[PDB]
């Protein structure tokens, strides 16, 4: 019944200091052999280990990072808090709260992890996409939509209002050199069907409360 | 300091088939290794730790073993849901360090990439940029290559690319990769093509279009 749920601000800009807030119940960090700290994953990357924080205020942190590092518990709240100082694009990450156990043989393994939140770091200006088609050639066809220059992640795209759903793939959006994200969301369809079904790709860009419609048809 | 080294990836495997992931520690760590599962979307979770202790509640089937620097983590019988990421952990001693992980995927008849090309659209085009799309549909296995070639001249650092999860239906992969030129560059050259081999075609295959 241990539940953990991060807390922190979303985006920041390089140089900033990012406080993370992690909330636990279903036990106390009081009890010994108990810890609670932070490890971070940037996307489809692996795990890195931040630092945490004993019963008893033994603090650990990861030596790369401890001269920007800063970790506290306030047991009267259930709450522990990391500060990372000063930070850069390197440090957009999913920050995951995790609760670090001791046994009897060896310890430093993390037994509970909370959903986490996500941390972008970045200079750019919240923008929702443009969205240009990919319009189908001349079965199976196959259109999409290139959904370009939008801050920050994420989109969602659906086809037809959600009535379109098998075929579709939409990408992982990679980041350009600009700062900003582009993706690309396809679906295949039969070729049969291009004179005659609308196709339309619904963006959906919440940070900025933004919605694009787009016809894709033949050229 | 201590490098903990997964060898592989990706693993490929079938439903009730015997899995073992293999995980290397740069040095001894006695047997204080901990694996984790993540499947997409959802955080972590914890199935062993010192190398062979399974955690309450954990399915059976998963086991480990493994001492000083080399560490293994079995499944009995793969089911559907044990496909994820799989990392291992050394907890010997500060700084706590990951495998790179290991994604466990389904094995599945070979289906070569459907390959599509996409020009620039005019709307874009009218902005300044010109993106053009290549599509490698619904494919197996992951491994594929593609080449961009502008009027049949390699292009090298002008495109970024993408990978699917693989598909929970049918098993497959699909890629897409934008090149991105200037107006101005875009207009230099005539034909844009996308060149895919894959172990399920016989002959590569190319798309590709004339500019207007």
């Amino acid at each position: 019944q241990v539940t953990l749920k991060e807390s922190g601000p979303g985006i920041l800009q390089p140089s900033q200091t990012l406080s993370l807030t992690c909330s636990f119940s279903g036990f106390s960090l009081s009890t010994s052999g108990m810890g609670l700290g932070w490890i971070r994953q940037p996307s489809g990357k692996g795990l890195e280990w931040l630092t945490h924080i004993w019963w008893d205020d033994i603090k650990r942190y990861n030596p790369d990072l401890r001269s920007r590092l800063t970790i506290s518990k306030d047991t009267s709240s259930s709450q522990i808090f990391l500060k990372i100082a000063s930070v850069d694009t390197a440090d957009t990450a999913t920050y995951y709260c995790a609760r670090i156990v001791e046994g009897s043989y060896s310890s430093s393994y993390f037994d509970v992890w909370g959903a986490g939140t996500t941390v972008t770091v970045s200079s750019a200006s919240t923008k929702g996409p443009s969205v240009f088609p990919l319009a189908p050639s001349s079965g199976t066809a196959a259109l999409g939509c290139l959904v370009k220059d939008y801050f920050p992640e994420p989109v969602t795209v659906s086809w037809n209002s959600g009535a379109l759903t098998s075929g579709v793939h939409t990408f992982p959006a990679v980041l350009q050199s600009s700062g900003l994200y582009s993706l690309s969301s396809v679906v295949t369809v039969p070729s049969s069907s291009l004179g005659t079904q609308t196709y339309i790709c619904n963006v959906n860009h919440k940070p900025s409360n933004t919605k694009v419609d787009k016809r894709v048809e033949p050229k | 300091d201590i490098v903990m080294t997964q060898p592989h990836k990706f693993m490929s495997t079938s439903v009730e088939d015997r899995v073992t992931i293999t995980c290397k520690a740069s040095q001894d760590v006695i047997f204080d290794v901990a694996w984790y599962q993540q499947k997409p979307g959802q955080s972590p979770k914890l199935l062993i730790y010192s190398a062979s202790s399974r955690v309450s509640g954990v399915p059976d089937r998963f086991t480990g073993s493994g001492s000083g620097t080399d560490f293994t983590f079995t499944i009995s019988s793969v089911q559907a849901e044990d496909l994820a990421v799989y990392y291992c952990q050394q907890h010997y001693s500060t700084p706590y360090t990951f495998g790179g992980g290991t994604t466990l995927e389904i094995k599945r008849t070979v289906a070569a990439p459907s390959v599509f090309i996409f020009p620039p659209s005019d709307e874009q085009l009218k902005s300044g940029t010109a993106s053009v799309v290549c599509l490698l549909n619904n494919f197996y296995p992951r491994e594929a290559k593609y080449q961009w070639k502008v009027d049949n001249a390699l292009q090298s650092g002008n495109s970024q690319e993408s990978v699917t999860e693989q598909d929970s239906k049918d098993s497959t992969y699909s890629l897409s990769s934008t090149l991105t030129l200037s107006k101005a560059d875009y207009e230099k050259h005539k034909v844009y093509a996308c060149e895919v081999t894959h172990q399920g075609l016989s002959s590569p295959v190319t798309k590709s279009f004339n500019r207007g």
